[PDB]
RNA sequence: UCCGCGGCGCG
């Protein structure tokens, strides 16, 4: 399955995550130091294997997603500053967020 | 001077309308304007100015004890008919030389 | 450990002991499925298991089991160290 | 052995492998 | 309608386990309490939540107390003149109901908070059957190795723990070893609740009188006292039943045979008990064995007995670590 | 079976990109690039870092700069270790979250574990013997290496932009080796010839 | 040292927010008007002035608006037990 | 603190015995350890053996005699108490 | 093959620090040694403190004269904008100034240069002085520069020494140095090989697939390597065991750094030598051809 | 990124 750019990340604090936005990307203008999130992405893990949690927490949720890993990029350790610009491409045939 | 508040900027990089120089211009004429402190220690500065032409330090919102030296500094050129900037500058008085790297120290406001 | 480094002619008994199956077929890798399917470049009982402690078939997932064989998928049950040697 | 090591590889040499 | 709750509650191989209805009962509120965790507002949720027919919803409770607890939805005597004087301390009723919250977030802090939810889900059926006897026959296999005590990945639905007066002290319950006894006091342990298998104190030791003799079980042998050392030796009044027989091969079996196999579960040792018989004298003799008697008396004018044995070749008899004579008395 | 066994001895039936001559079993162990002199006899280790050169008159010739961040990069295991026996903290997570957050109470750590504590340094074209030295590191604000001039004779290193690696000994013998032998003051004389090396330039 | 002092001897020279504000800064809404402010109460001390038992002087607030009395809870300064002096609470002086 | 090695290259007449004797002896001063013979300058176990080598008591010869001379007295003491055990249950 | 692309940009304020590089327009290369408090600086009679203090030994030797003429040019340079900034700073009046700057125009030899501020403007002459406050501008082509009898002259028109050396001061003593000092105004410049884009460390990181060695560069947090000639060098010294330990518990054997890493946290510092993957796997590539190759014994 | 070639630049 294709990624997704929202801007919930599991095992991570909101204190971190209070900068981002909800639409998944950073706020224009905001100084962040090195392993601060920019933008949030996590991708389709791929069940293969219903675990009793699994069992349990998907039907009661109504959301079967349910359990999968993250991908979203950080700032590299040593670098910092503010984000001055950001930039979004989709192709065509595509629903585009609030962002673009 | 320590942190100043343009009203309608977002960041230190980016620009404005009717303002003839950079943001960046800006802060660095600003860091170089001289006050006086009397009574407080963290007064804080106000300025406001529209029109067509040069904008100095002497239009400055004054207050009970807040003394300019040279009100001849400039700070900006205002060009466009309506392109009224608004600041607020804090001043607060110290010792030595501090850079702008330490004072993210803090870590609870900022 | 070790004293001395012995160097000569690999017989074809030798090569036929070394080697813990045979390879008949230029697959490399299944798509759409990042598994390996049977005797290839890559393999489940050519060369070992993919995961640690898991058979391709998933059979048998625990640590105890050692050197048991499934039916659908024969392996063994070791950590994937062992691609670097057999 | 011909450092340090050398007075450990003259001991296996001697003690061992005789 | 929910039309997932029916299907959660009749899977059925988990929701069937416990109770029918502790899915909607425990797991709903500690799902309405997580979601109120990952909402702003600080307030109390109460899940009304059933598997029926999908009818399931969330309630954000009063908590009537004269304070301010729970301020984001709390209660007090200020809505007196309006709640037609419903004021007091401790009521917990339902000042407002929810709809839905699907809570994404929650679905990622899920592993905090729903696993430890489902974590006390399979509790509350570990400890239906860790130390539902109360004290009975309780075996465990060791397959975990845990700090300050001895661990076993056993049955039951549960793990156990054995500490280090409980199981024995020689051999602990680990990797390689098993233990049977008897307990009744099973708290909620570390991941959930375990069992607990202590094969060292009175009700494992003592028990092998009426699993060891093989005409004691029937009552047809004398068992009725018997303190031992944990696990290490064990000296006991066998005796018989009012029958004047020789007892001291029926709970030690007959050519020694239930010697090594009274505590064979327990750690294997190996043990030395007492005979007696149906002479006062005789058993009073015979009881601290192996004591060296000397001389024949007894005393009954005061709460006092009157070991008299030699101290020779009976040291255990005057007693020099309680081998012999600590169980005497008894 | 010739152009898996030796590619490009015979016909260089390659054909793997546009003219890319590609590789054999026989080229992965043979050449420049290949498996002896790539990855068994220079082989990249651990406990290492690399800096800009600085000189500093202030410090004695047997002790070197180092950096605050280097320093506390490369001694993590050390640090971890002290910190656990005087019970600030009980698991190595908490420890691990102590040095990420740079806490007051890890520097004095740090103090502690360095006093002597001898690390290496040596120029990138290492030429002769005395290309790699030792000294006791003494912790310094900055971002380069302070280095004694006198033993820049040594290294014939000048200062238009050098860089410098460290590597850290561990165990006893490697210190006792750093100690007793690869000091600066255990080598005043070249191994070529007499002449001494801490001469003033 | 005294010498280089004495060549320096004649040279050296050696509160509560809501009791203090008006009912307009309040975190109320606009339902719950006929409990404050049509209540003769146009300061938010005048609201702060009944503590968390005397704050049922006023029944007419909507069902919406027991949720919206448990916010004012939140701002810490209302349903806790605060009572002003008439306008402002004894910690709420400006003097 | 030590600057120099050549105390202790005096000493012993060699240099490269000396890094493994003074290994051994700052080993068993490190893990397994017993009190040091020469009063600590809050400094590691490192630089403490090269102190003694320098002082003239430790070296090869005497480390040797004292680690044979300490493992009989353990081999004795083991002997010992297994008779003392044997002879507990007597 | 990617649904959606999403990009950033990071401005990074990067000033200035030790470990740098600055060099002159003549070769004269130079790493920041150390920053210093204003007052140490050597400083001249009228209090002004010098910026750069230079080492003159690598002028003899790399020979490049050059920058000493240009140090002495630049000098002058500044002497006829600083005294226009005397004379603006009391708001002189027009026709001293334009006069002044006639006068500055028509030194030297007879130079293609003929300017006439006589009849440009007023307000132009205003404005081209308070455009020179900073430092009258000089240009030089490049084989046909002026000699010293130009710049000797150019200096004399100002109020300054005509040999270009003044008198210093010592911030830490207050001392005069018993000889002259050259200073001057050069043109200084800055270099992308910054300090903070080169310095990294590594504890413990990734590790590559094929065989176990830490990896290379900045990036993904790689390690430096131990060359081929530092093995020699280590090899004419006496240390065997750093030798060992660098190059088999460190970068290669894994049961080997695994447990090291357990030992070194609980104050034990002993390695536990075992087999180089690397020559492990190299064995593999021996024993696939036709040849067999194996260890012998114990 | 980790698999490889080519370029430019530093010492
Ligand atoms: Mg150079
Ligand atoms: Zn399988």
């Amino acid at each position: 399955g294709p990624e997704e750019i929202t801007a919930d990340i599991p095992n991570v604090g909101e204190a971190a995550l209070s900068k981002l936005d909800e639409s998944g990307i950073v706020y224009i203008g905001a100084e962040v130091t090195g392993g601060d999130i920019l933008v949030g992405k996590v991708t389709p893990k791929g069940e293969t294997q219903l675990t009793p949690e699994e069992k349990l927490l998907r039907a009661i949720f109504g959301e079967k997603a349910s359990d999968v890993k993250d991908s979203s990029l950080r700032v590299p350790n040593g670098v910092s500053g503010t984000v001055i610009d950001v930039q979004v491409f989709t192709r065509d045939g595509v629903e585009k967020d609030k962002r673009a | 001077v320590t942190e100043v508040e343009i009203d309608g900027v977002l960041h230190e990089y980016s620009t404005k309308e009717g303002v003839q120089e950079d943001i960046l211009e800006i802060l660095l004429n600003l860091k170089g304007l001289a006050v006086r402190v009397q009574g407080k220690d963290e007064v804080i500065l106000t300025l406001n100015k529209s029109g067509i032409g040069p904008v100095t330090a002497a239009d400055i919102t004054h207050d009970g004890d807040v003394e300019i030296v040279k009100p001849q500094h400039v700070i900006c050129h205002l060009t466009d008919e309506n392109a009224s900037i608004s600041m607020r500058i804090k001043v607060q008085r110290g010792r030595g030389y501090v850079p702008a790297s330490t004072r993210i120290h803090s870590e609870e406001d900022e | 450990e070790f004293d001395a480094i012995k160097i000569a002619l690999a017989s074809p008994d030798m090569i036929r002991s070394w080697s813990f199956g045979e390879v008949k077929k230029p697959e490399t890798i299944n798509y759409r499925t990042f598994k390996p399917e049977r005797d290839g470049l890559f393999c489940a009982r050519i060369f070992g298991p993919v995961k640690d402690y898991e058979c391709l078939c998933g059979k048998y997932k625990r640590l105890k089991h050692r050197g048991v064989i499934c039916e659908k998928c024969g392996v063994e049950v070791t950590q994937t160290k062992v691609r670097r040697e057999r | 052995p011909a450092g340090t090591g050398y007075a450990y590889h003259q001991d296996r040499m001697r003690r061992r492998a005789a | 309608m929910n039309k997932e709750i029916l299907a959660v509650v009749e899977a059925v191989s988990n929701e069937k386990a416990l109770p029918r209805e502790k899915i909607f009962e425990a797991l709903e509120s500690a799902l309405a309490t997580a979601t109120k965790k990952k909402y702003e507002q600080e307030i109390d949720v109460r899940v009304q939540i059933d598997r029926k027919s999908g009818d399931f919803d969330t309630f954000r409770r009063w908590l009537v107390v004269d304070e301010v607890t729970q301020p984001t939805k709390e209660i007090t005597l200020e809505a007196a003149r309006y709640e037609d004087e419903s004021l007091n301390l401790g009521d917990y009723v339902e000042d407002q109901i929810e709809s839905v919250t699907f809570d994404r977030i929650t679905t990622q802090t899920a592993k905090q908070v729903i696993v430890q939810k489902v974590r006390e889900a399979e509790r509350a059926m570990v400890v239906d059957q860790f130390r539902e006897h109360e004290g009975e026959i309780i075996t465990g296999v060791v397959k975990k190795v845990n700090r300050d005590n001895i661990s076993l990945d056993l049955g039951n639905n549960a793990e156990a723990v054995i500490l280090r007066e409980d199981m024995l002290p020689r051999e602990n319950f680990r990797p390689g070893d098993r233990v049977r006894g008897v307990l009744y006091s099973v708290r909620p342990e570390a991941r959930g609740a375990q069992l607990f298998v202590t094969r060292s104190k009175p009700e494992m030791l003592i028990e092998l009188f009426r699993i060891e003799v093989p005409e004691i079980g029937e009552e047809v042998i004398e068992i009725k006292a018997a303190a031992r050392d944990p696990g290490s030796r064990a000296k006991i009044a066998v005796k018989t039943n009012d029958k004047r027989i020789d007892p001291v091969g029926a709970c030690v079996g007959m050519r020694g045979a239930r010697v090594q196999a009274v505590s064979t579960e327990l750690g294997g040792e190996r043990i030395d008990i007492v005979l007696w018989d149906d002479n006062p004298a005789q058993f009073v003799i015979n009881a601290m064995a192996p004591a060296d008697v000397a001389s024949i008396v007894v005393d009954e004018d005061k709460h006092t007995m009157d070991i008299a044995v030699e101290a020779g070749n009976l040291a255990q008899a005057i007693g020099r670590n309680g081998q012999n004579v600590r169980l005497a008395s008894q | 079976v010739d152009a898996l066994l030796d590619n490009g001895r015979r016909g260089r039936a390659i054909t793997g990109s546009n003219k890319r001559p590609l590789k054999s079993l026989a080229d992965m162990i043979k050449g420049k690039q290949g498996r002896f002199r790539q990855n068994l006899l220079g082989k990249r280790v651990d406990y290492s870092g690399r800096s800009v050169i600085t000189v500093g008159p202030y410090l004695r010739l047997h002790q070197c700069g180092l950096p605050k961040k280097m320093a506390l990069e490369l001694f993590k295991p050390f640090i971890y270790g002290k910190l656990e026996l005087r019970g600030l903290a009980t698991t190595i997570k908490a420890a691990k979250k102590m040095v990420e957050r740079e806490e007051a109470v890890v520097w004095d750590i740090l103090d502690e574990v360095i006093r002597e504590h001898p690390v290496l340094l040596n120029r990138a074209p290492t030429l002769h013997r005395l290309g790699i030295q030792a000294f006791e590191p003494v912790l310094i604000e900055g971002k380069a290496i302070q280095l004694h001039p006198l033993v820049c004779a040594a290294y014939n290193a000048d200062f238009d932009g050098d860089q410098m690696a460290v590597h850290v000994p561990l165990t006893l013998e490697a210190q006792l080796e750093a100690r007793a032998l690869m000091m600066s003051t255990n080598n005043i004389l070249s191994p070529a010839n007499g002449e001494p090396i801490i001469v003033p330039s | 040292a005294t010498i280089l002092a004495e060549q320096l001897e004649a040279f050296v020279d050696l509160f509560d927010p809501i009791l203090l504000r008006p009912v307009d800064d309040l975190e109320l809404t606009v339902r719950s008007a006929n409990c404050l402010k049509a209540e003769a109460i146009h300061y938010i001390g005048d609201l702060v002035q009944r503590t968390e038992v005397e704050l049922l002087k006023t029944p007419n607030l909507g069902k919406k608006s027991l949720t919206e009395i448990k916010d004012v809870l939140a701002s810490r300064g209302l349903s806790l037990g605060m009572r002003l002096e008439n306008w402002p609470p004894a910690s709420i002086a400006d003097e | 603190a030590r600057v120099t090695v050549q105390d202790a290259v005096e000493k012993i007449g060699n240099r490269f015995d000396l890094v493994l004797v003074a290994a051994r002896r700052a080993r068993q001063m490190q893990v397994g350890g017993k009190d040091p013979l020469v009063p600590e300058e809050n400094d590691k176990t490192t630089v403490i053996a090269l102190r003694e080598i320098e002082e003239g008591l430790i070296n090869n010869q005497i480390l040797d005699v004292r680690e044979r001379q300490e493992q009989q007295e353990q081999e004795a003491a083991e002997l010992q108490a297994v008779t003392a055990i044997a002879e507990g249950r007597r | 093959g990617v649904l959606k692309i999403v990009k950033v940009y990071l401005a990074v304020k990067r000033r200035i620090q030790p470990g740098d590089k600055m060099a002159g327009r003549h070769g004269n290369k130079g790493v920041i040694s150390k920053i210093n408090p204003i007052e140490d600086m050597p400083y001249d009679e009228n209090g002004t403190p010098v910026d750069i203090v230079l080492n003159p030994l690598g002028v003899p030797s790399r020979m490049n004269i050059g920058q000493i003429l240009e140090t002495h040019l630049g000098m002058a340079a500044k002497g006829i904008g600083d005294k226009i900034n005397a004379m603006l700073k009391q708001q002189q009046e027009v026709a001293k100034l334009r006069e002044f700057i006639q006068r500055a125009y028509d030194l030297g030899a007879d130079v293609r240069q003929k300017v006439d501020l006589s009849t440009f403007s007023d307000e132009e002459v205003m404005r081209l002085a308070e455009n020179l406050r900073k430092g009258m501008p000089i240009a030089t082509p490049v084989f046909d520069g002026a000699k010293e009898a130009e710049i000797k002259e150019l200096l004399k028109l100002g109020d300054l020494p005509t040999s270009g050396q003044i008198r210093l001061y010592d911030g830490r003593t207050g001392e005069q140095f018993e000889r002259p000092v050259t200073v001057g105004y050069m043109y200084m410049l800055k270099l992308n090989h910054l300090v903070d884009d080169k310095m990294h460390a590594r504890s413990t990181g990734s590790y590559s697939l094929v065989t176990q060695q830490p990896l290379g560069g900045k990036a993904q947090f790689g390690g430096q390597r131990f060359g081929e000639m530092e093995v020699w060098a280590l090899e004419a010294y006496g240390a065997a065991y750093t030798l060992q330990e660098m190059l088999t518990v460190k970068s290669d054997d894994v049961n080997g750094r695994t447990k090291m890493y357990k030992n070194i946290v609980d104050g034990n510092h002993q390695m536990e030598p075992g087999m180089p993957e690397s020559f492990n796997v190299l064995l593999k590539e021996i024993r696939s051809l036709g040849i067999n190759i194996e260890l012998e014994d114990e």
